[PDB]
């Protein structure tokens, strides 16, 4: 049944058994800290869009959803973050002009190094 | 029947594996430098390997499965 | 050559001076000299 799609899942299918096989064999031998798993979530927690933060803290608090009136509600916070990263593209963020898209992709600014020492 | 040999296996070798930690950081290096490029294997078993094994694919393969990325 | 080279200093020369009446003054006329062999090789370059 259309091998052209299986392979692609049967390699896929290989990488991420080997991943979680790994993972698994790893913290057994190693058992996980009690209390940085909090780390590592505080580290994923930095790394999400502000676009979520209204949804976000209405999950705390019990407002949220069922089930999937959450599944319909990241959609629009989803959408807004795409549209968002699509006019940043093409005619620049939130602070910054033409002149600074131009010499944002012509890469005629090195990164500071002065300054980081 | 695997997981409860497993699980009595697991921390047999924990503390046994934590002990070393030097060796064990020896050894595992050995292991994979001698499988990324399998030079090793004329003289060892008459067959050379080394000119068939594509040394990229395998760190592609060992970085894509430490990653999480296909 | 050595006219040539004179009148290409020469031509930095006062097109700098001309660009920055301020150190123009002949007090600078020193650091114009350090500015001017500078600009008759290449850029200057910082340090990022
Ligand atoms: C443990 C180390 C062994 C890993 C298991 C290897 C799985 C065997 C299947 C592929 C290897 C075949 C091989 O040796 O022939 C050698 C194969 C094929 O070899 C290539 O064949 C081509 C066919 O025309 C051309 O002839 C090339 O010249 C020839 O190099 O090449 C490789 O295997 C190079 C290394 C790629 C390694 C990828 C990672 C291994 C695959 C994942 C396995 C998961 C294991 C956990």
């Amino acid at each position: 049944p259309r091998l052209a799609a299986v392979m692609p899942d049967a390699v896929y299918a290989l990488v991420q058994g080997t991943h979680k096989l790994g993972e698994y064999a790893h913290d057994l031998v190693f058992p996980p800290t009690p209390e940085d798993l909090r780390k590592l979530e505080q580290q994923v927690n930095a790394t999400i869009p502000r676009e979520f933060d209204r949804v976000r803290q209405r999950y705390a608090e019990g407002k949220i959803a069922n089930d999937e009136q959450l599944s319909s509600e990241l959609e629009d916070a989803s959408f807004n973050w795409y549209r968002r990263q699509l006019r940043t593209s093409v005619v620049g963020a939130t602070d910054e002009e033409l002149e600074d898209v131009a010499v944002r992709k012509l890469r005629l600014e090195p990164p500071a190094l002065q300054a980081s020492l | 029947a695997w997981q409860q040999s497993f699980e009595t296996y697991g921390g047999k070798l924990r503390e046994v594996l934590l002990g070393q930690q030097e060796a064990a950081k020896n050894v595992a290096k050995q292991l994979d430098e001698g499988v990324t490029y399998m030079d090793w294997t004329y003289r060892s078993t008459g067959v050379d390997l080394s000119a068939v094994w594509d040394p990229e694919l395998w760190i592609r393969f060992r970085e894509a499965v430490a990653q999480n990325e296909p | 050559v050595e006219a040539a080279y004179s009148a290409y200093l020469r031509r930095i020369a006062e097109a700098y001076l001309a660009e920055h009446p301020q150190m123009a003054a002949p007090e600078h006329a020193a650091h114009v000299a350090r500015v001017v062999r500078s600009r008759a090789l290449g850029t200057p370059l910082s340090f990022d």
